[PDB]
RNA sequence: GGAGAGGUA
């Protein structure tokens, strides 16, 4: 029997770390991405995957909000994916967004 | 903010800009002072400040003076998370190759500069010397030269011809190559000369070609020349805390390459000799190498324990990569783990919650809640408050709680259904409490598995959750209408035994006013629970519009049926309630029940059915003793006379008077016979057992056993389970799959000796290590499924067409496997069926097939139907919702937006694990005989002969629909004729399933025509009976005398004449083939049909597998490519040759056939496309291009649901359907006409579709485009978004083609919308996300 | 309490809009300084929205017909 | 943080 609301946050990758020993959180895993994709439910996984997980901004601003009573969120975007670019940009590829 | 995303290759000059300052330094950190190096690969100047506005040496170290730098440091005053964002480069002392771009399989170097690798690899390796331009001279462009030759060229022609060796040579080269002019020079000399293979290599070359110049990309730029690094941050350095620190691969192999580059650099300087550079470049080639991706090359390189390091190649791919690992897949905060128990009493729509749990997750709800309350003027002494969990905190909780879902989750979810929300009730324990109902939903065993806690924060996700995660909203499975909450073994087990009556029970035919009143007697105990008993009752039928009609009534029926009455709802027949009650009856009662009254009638009902059913179960106290397991008296008996059967055969062995392998099989047959006999005896024995006095002298009834109550209620276990632990357990296999001859002769309730047991012990290990295996391979082959069809999303209401498939009732030659009832329940029709009172509209043409109408048509006996599928719906991008049809997951159409792909791709994953992984006809019913596909002829017997070879018999009723059918094979005898009347048990037909005969079908004399001994035939005159028999050799048996003759026998008559083939002027010879032994003699009279001559004659998981993914078969029966007579041509050059020639058209077609091959036609017939040449499998790429679209769907759909319906599991056909048409999305162009596109290009299916037919709008003609068919695997690959198949495996393939292709993807698939994290175009995000696209 | 959404969706057949003009109506409620127009029983918030939306007096209509209303009643308050 | 070993559903 294991919980964790906030806890820590692993170093090259802003995520909740795993494992009881340390305190961290559960693994939302792809098949239950998966199953949240075949029912109509997609703020939810939004959210899920944006703020309660990685954005840090996201989420020091919906702590803020949620000790203010308010529930909302900003989704911006994830670290990990910025994380992905750099590296791949480290190779010769030259990769980036649009306007 | 930012639409779209675009990769390309990046130029030196863009890598600097991208730098911030160039690493020099191989040394990182001091270990003493752990500040980092000057500008080594850690460094401040160059990356940024180690803390938030400080200075490294510290001359500045506040906010104040933010913007500015050191001094002493260069470094930049401001945050660290720079330090994340800065990228450094290194200036390379010589050029090198980029490894992708060399051994990429195909090589775009190779190809492109049209090489063989071989060479290039030599000459990047310095080894081989090749020539730049060596012109006025013997040398070619790119002559490649050994060393030796090198040097006697320089020696010979030390003219200014240049020769160089490495990846400055392979650089000038490409810098040195126009582009456009050699793909106008390759366009040109592919124009013809010539179309064999160089067809294909000069098309992809020029696409690479014509692809550089569409992008903005030089070719040279394959060769690197300054080189990023990655941010410090990325790559962190963990100490170990042992004073030491990890190991940090990327850091070393970083290192390693700074060395070679600065030793490099020295030596250059040094101008030292060529030998000792060459070997530098050579090192410093290798290491560059193996930074970019690792292990490609032969030899990987390892630091310690032999393990190769973590190459940026290596941080993608795989599971481990960012995709599959951070960026599909992330840990999460608010999330909670426990074990489940059952907690019986609560509401299907609420779950327990340990206090501890529910109290850690809802935390920062709870400081809101205090703060409200004023209880907390702060958040540290809240947080002390919940720390030591004052009282007032619990009723917080409550507070907090009360209207707030939460979502469950067991590991392994396969389908929709294994996640699902529910409302929290607190519980002053440790281990989350679950409605047993739903377990079956989850299949989730409480042998301790666990299970997984979430909860939604904002308000959307809450609704969301609310009115579609909740349980009450989840009854009918997707994969099928089915219910998903059938009473599983328990409470069935406690309604079965309520529903019984025993002969002669206490209190018995008296008279009841109503339920109640049985069930106070009950409880009074003055009677049995269930005995015969005549009570007032009052059905409810609504058959009046939405009006409940009461109905009283005086039934019979026994008190325990009365008693459950009561919690029935209103609408519904009594007679439901008045049968024995098995599983099976409860879930059609269920259905029933949802079916007519709505929704929550239905769950409140399944809520008191299960209270009831626990309560009674328990009041049963039906246990299990040793005594139960009856085995049956004849058991002995009957085994002993087996065994003196088998006695008697093996003395028949013994003397030799039977052979070994009949032996065995005889004795398999008489143990199986025995086996069987026993089971029955012991069946029999045990289920009518009981015989009770009635109140008259004696009787017998079903009987009380305990464990044939649990059997035949269907709580658990089938006969087989039974069957072993009473009777004998059969035989048991050895592991080759061979069946040991001595069966296990032991019950369980006896014991078993070592040699069974060890013999039983082999066959449940194999059984172990299969479903391990299979639940293994399944994973893999739904998480493919997936991939391919995760993009369909119907978005459309109508696309407005006319085409569909004739649903029809699937035969097997057997029976009717399924009706046709349940093949069309739920979808729209294409065209309006006519009743057989033809010209009679029985429905509309687009109608939604709901249940009032599948009776309608049933009542009517409607054979086939014109269904709109989906296969063929007119929308692009999505699919309109007619063509769909029903939710399935709910009573009405489907909805606008549903991502229909995923849900179907789940259906068909989910069962996967439950599948295995490794004469005459007798007609037996009175009815017409019809015949279809007749070419027949009557006999000498007067029966009839049939010619060809698809004839198919279908015995219909009188009424004139369609009862049974059965394939005819060919040449067989026939008693009737067409439209005649069988008797039940005639036998109709008969043939010869050995041998092939050559029967003719007129009579008169045969002549040996082209046929001599010695070249031709052999005169194999038989000599055991001394008829006259002569036999026409094969082309290998054939000498080469009689090679250009073409022996034949011609039917002639008596004036010597050819006779003429029936109708047609063509004349009639049979041509004999090779080995053609014939017994007949020449101008001698044979009748019409007769043998004129003689020549003799997986369905696992893994056939799933390969069917979808579309693999070829092992031996591909061939198919008549065309329409036309057939010819031959060429022989036994290796193989026959065949030539088909149409009526009027060109025939340029010609095929090279194995010797193997038993073509039944000969050249003489005329024959139709599609027909089989060959006997074996079929291929399905085939069977599409030669039967269009709708053939090769409906075989695939039917060998799939027949494979699934052999295991018993019932899905519907759309989530095929939908996968077929995923599958042949692609298109391939047979003529541009007005249109823009090349000929051979392979194009996406909707935009030629969109361009033809926006063109036609104009004056325009359009292309003449072909489908094409793929394996899923290839499909999800060749698609427009790339970071979609990035996703997916193999990135390193798609990625390096992407850039060179210089792609841009725009996002608008379900994925890739998940990667970058915003709502999905697919379900509420929908409307929103189209709502943004019309903004634009 | 509430069990089920059938009325609600019975009410607004799509079963997806339902969520965001439900989601709409509540975020006017909690942060917004609105008022229910039903009895509440102390429930929250979004169970009181969709029990508004249950007896139809507010739909997806009705709430753009407010919003526009308050909205140039809001455009004639400032003067 | 990463490897390897074992274990549960
Ligand atoms: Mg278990
Ligand atoms: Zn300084
Ligand atoms: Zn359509």
């Amino acid at each position: 029997m294991h919980a964790r609301s906030t806890g820590s946050y692993s170093l090259v990758t802003q995520q909740p770390l795993g494992g009881k020993a340390q305190f961290g959180g559960q693994r939302f895993g792809e098949m239950e991405v998966w199953a949240l994709e075949a029912y109509g439910a997609a703020y939810t996984l939004q959210e899920m995957l944006t703020v309660k997980s990685d954005d840090v901004n996201g989420r020091t601003k919906m702590y803020k909000n949620i000790v203010d009573g308010n529930h909302q969120m900003e989704p911006g975007m994830p670290e990990s994916f910025n994380v992905l670019l750099k590296e791949i940009r480290s190779l010769g590829i030259n990769i980036e967004l649009e306007d | 903010e930012f639409d779209a995303i675009k990769i390309a290759l990046a130029s030196p000059d863009m890598i600097r800009s991208w730098s911030f300052g160039e690493v020099k330094k191989p040394e990182t950190i001091n270990y003493r002072t752990f500040k980092p190096e000057r500008d080594g690969l850690f460094c401040a100047r160059i990356f940024g400040p180690v803390k938030d506005y400080e200075c490294l040496c510290g001359k500045y170290k506040r906010l104040k003076h933010r913007g500015v730098i050191c001094e002493k440091c260069g470094v930049e005053v401001t945050q660290t998370k720079v330090r994340r964002e800065r990228m450094g480069h290194i200036e390379l002392a010589s050029p090198t190759a980029h490894i992708w771009f060399l051994k990429s399989l195909p090589s775009r170097i190779g190809l492109l500069l049209d090489m063989p690798l071989r060479d290039i690899e030599r000459v990047l390796y310095f080894e081989s010397y090749v020539v730049i331009e060596g012109g006025m001279t013997n040398l070619e462009r790119q002559q490649i030269l050994t060393e030796e030759q090198y040097l006697d060229a320089l020696e010979e022609f030390g003219d200014e011809f240049d020769a160089k060796m490495g990846a400055e040579a392979i650089q000038a080269l490409l810098k040195s190559m126009d582009l456009e002019q050699e793909c106008e020079q390759l366009r040109e000399e592919l124009n013809e000369t010539n179309s064999e293979t160089k067809r294909k290599k000069l098309t992809k070359r020029i696409k690479l070609l014509e692809a550089f110049v569409q992008s903005g990309n030089k070719p040279e730029w394959m060769i690197l020349t300054v080189l990023p690094v990655l941010p410090p941050d990325l790559r962190p350095l963990v100490p170990l805390d042992g004073g030491r620190f990890a190991t940090s691969d990327l850091n070393d192999l970083y290192r390693r390459v700074i060395n070679r580059n600065n030793r490099l650099k020295r030596l250059l300087d040094l101008a030292a000799p060529d030998i000792i550079v060459r070997n530098e470049k050579r090192m410093l080639q290798e290491a560059v190498d193996a930074l970019l991706d690792n292990g490609r090359r032969g030899r990987a390189i390892t630091g310690s324990n032999k393990r190769p390091l973590k190459s940026l190649a290596d941080m993608i791919k795989g599971k481990q990569g960012r995709f599959r690992q951070n960026l599909l897949g992330k840990r999460v905060d608010y999330s909670g783990r426990s074990v489940i128990t059952v907690g019986p009493y609560l509401r299907l729509h609420q779950c327990g919650l340990p206090k501890k749990m529910a109290l850690e997750l809802f935390k920062p709800f709870i400081y809101g809640k205090l703060e409200l309350r004023g209880l907390a003027t702060t958040i540290k002494a809240a947080k002390k408050m919940v720390e030591r969990e004052e009282a007032v905190v619990w009723d917080i909780l409550d507070e907090v709680i009360r209207e707030h879902p939460v979502l469950l989750n067991r590991a392994p979810t396969l389908h929709r259904l294994g996640i699902q929300a529910f409302e929290p009730v607190l519980i002053e324990g440790k281990a989350i409490q679950l409605h047993p109902l739903v377990c079956a939903a989850y299949n989730a065993d409480f042998d301790g598995d666990q299970m997984a806690v979430h909860v939604p924060l904002t308000l959307e996700a809450q609704l969301e959750a609310r009115a579609l995660m909740m349980s009450t909203n989840n009854i009918l499975s997707p994969a099928n209408g089915e219910p998903i909450i059938v009473p599983s073994q328990d409470v069935v087990l406690g309604l079965y035994y309520m529903t019984r009556d025993c002969v002669n029970a206490k209190g018995e035919g008296m008279v009841l006013t109503g339920p109640k009143e049985a069930e106070r007697l009950y409880r009074s105990g003055l009677a049995s629970l269930h005995a015969r008993v005549k009570v007032r009752i009052t059905e409810y039928e609504k058959d009046a519009n939405g009006e409940l009609v009461a109905k009283t009534s005086l039934k019979d029926t026994t008190v325990g049926r009365a008693i459950l009455w009561m919690i029935v709802p209103k609408g519904l027949p009594y007679s439901i309630v008045n049968q024995a009650l098995g599983k099976k009856a409860i879930s059609k009662m269920l259905n029933t029940c949802y079916r007519i009254l709505g929704l929550k009638p239905t769950v409140i009902f399944a809520d008191q059915i299960m209270y009831t059913g626990f309560a009674y179960a328990a009041r049963s106290g039906a246990s299990v003793g040793i005594d139960d397991m009856v085995i049956p008296e004849k058991k002995h008996e009957i085994i002993s006379e087996a065994e003196a059967e088998v006695a008697e055969i093996q003395e028949q062995f013994q003397s030799g008077l039977v052979t070994a392998g009949e032996r065995y099989n005889k004795v398999i047959d008489i143990w199986a016979a025995a086996n069987d006999r026993v089971s029955k005896a012991m069946m029999d024995n045990l289920q009518t057992e009981t015989v009770i006095n009635r109140d008259g002298q004696e009787e017998k009834q079903v009987s009380f056993n305990s464990i044939y109550m649990m059997a035949d209620s269907g709580a658990r276990g089938s006969a087989a389970q039974i069957r072993q632990l009473a009777g004998m357990r059969g035989l048991m296999a050895k592991p080759d799959g061979s069946i040991i001859e001595t069966p296990i002769t032991a019950n369980f309730r006896e014991g078993l000796n070592v040699l069974q047991y060890f013999i039983s012990t082999h066959g449940a290990r194999k059984g172990l290590a299969d479903t391990a295996l299979k639940t293994a391979n399944s994973g893999y082959l739904t998480r493919r499924l997936v991939d391919v069809a995760q993009d369909l999303v119907v978005t459309e209401d109508d696309c407005g067409t006319h085409e569909g498939i004739m649903m029809t009732p699937v035969i097997e030659g057997g029976d009717v496997k399924e009706p046709l009832r349940d093949r069309v329940l739920g979808r729209v029709t294409a065209e309006d069926v006519l009743k057989p009172g033809t010209a009679d509209i029985l429905v509309p043409r687009n109608t939604l097939l709901h249940e009032q109408w599948c009776d309608l048509l049933e009542e009517n006996s409607v054979d086939a139907v014109k269904v709109r599928s989906v296969v063929s719906c007119d929308t692009d991008f999505g699919v309109c919702a007619h063509c769909y049809g029903r939710d399935l997951a709910r009573g009405h159409i489907i909805n606008k937006g549903e991502a229909i792909g995923v849900i179907a791709a789940q259906s068909i994953g989910e069962p996967g694990t439950q599948l295995t992984m490794r004469s005459s006809i007798q007609v037996k019913n009175k009815g017409s005989i019809k015949l279809s596909n007749v070419k027949s002829v009557v006999n000498s017997s007067g029966k009839l002969v049939i010619t060809s070879r698809n004839t198919e018999l279908k015995l219909i009723d009188e009424f004139g629909r369609t009862k049974e059918s059965y394939k005819v094979p060919y040449g067989a005898v026939l008693a009737k004729g067409d439209g005649e009347q069988v008797a039940g048990g005639e036998t109709v037909a008969n043939w010869d399933p050995h041998t092939m005969p050559v029967i003719t079908e007129v009579s008169g004399f045969v002549r040996f025509t082209d046929m001599i001994d010695g070249q031709t035939i052999t005169r194999q005159t038989d000599e055991l009976t001394g008829l006259s028999s002569l036999v026409v050799l094969d082309s290998a048996e054939r000498t080469a005398g009689g090679k250009d003759l073409r022996p034949a026998l011609k039917i002639v008559d008596a004036q010597g004449n050819d006779v003429l083939i029936p109708g047609t002027d063509m004349p009639a010879q049979y041509f004999l083939p090779g080995k053609a032994i014939v017994q007949l003699e020449d101008g001698v009279q044979i009748s019409s049909g007769d043998t004129l001559a003689r020549i003799p004659q997986t369905g696992g998981l893994p056939r799933v597998a390969d069917l979808f993914e579309a693999r070829r078969p092992k031996e591909p029966a061939i198919l008549a490519e065309i329409s036309g007579i057939v010819s031959f041509g060429k022989e036994t050059k290796g193989k026959r040759r065949l030539v088909i020639t149409p009526v009027d058209g060109s025939d340029p077609y010609e095929e090279m056939i194995p010797k193997w091959r038993q073509l039944n036609v000969f050249e003489g017939e005329r024959v139709e496309r599609g027909d089989v040449i060959s006997d074996g499998p079929e291929a399905p790429h085939d069977i599409l291009r030669l039967r269009g679209v709708h053939a090769v769907t409906r075989y695939i759909v039917n060998e799939v649901q027949d494979v699934y319906r052999l295991q018993g599991v019932k899905i519907n056909d759309k989530h095929i359907e939908v996968i077929v048409r995923q599958m042949l999305r692609k298109a391939t162009i047979v003529n541009a006409g007005s249109s823009d596109f090349l000929e051979g290009e392979q194009v996406e299916y909707s935009r030629v579709k969109i361009a033809n037919r926006e063109l036609e709008a104009n004056g325009k003609v359009g292309a003449t485009y072909s489908r094409d068919l793929l394996g899923i695997t290839k499909a999800s690959l060749a698609t427009e978004s790339f970071i979609s198949a990035a996703s997916f495996q193999e990135t390193t393939r798609v990625l390096t083609e992407a850039a060179v292709a210089g792609k841009r993807d725009e996002l608008r698939g379900l994925k890739e919308n998940v990667i970058v994290g915003r709502l999905i175009p697919a379900g509420t995000g929908y409307a929103y996300h189209q709502d943004r696209m019309r903004r634009r | 309490a509430r069990v089920t959404v059938q009325d609600a969706v019975e009410k607004i057949g799509n079963r997806f809009d339902l969520v965001l003009v439900a989601a709409r109506r509540a975020r006017q409620m909690q942060v917004g300084g609105k008022d229910p127009l039903v009895p509440e029983e102390n429930d929250k918030t979004t169970v009181i929205a969709l029990r508004e939306i249950e007896e139809g007096l507010i739909n997806n209509q009705i709430l753009d017909v407010r919003e526009r209303q308050e909205q140039q009643e809001q455009e004639a308050a400032e003067l």
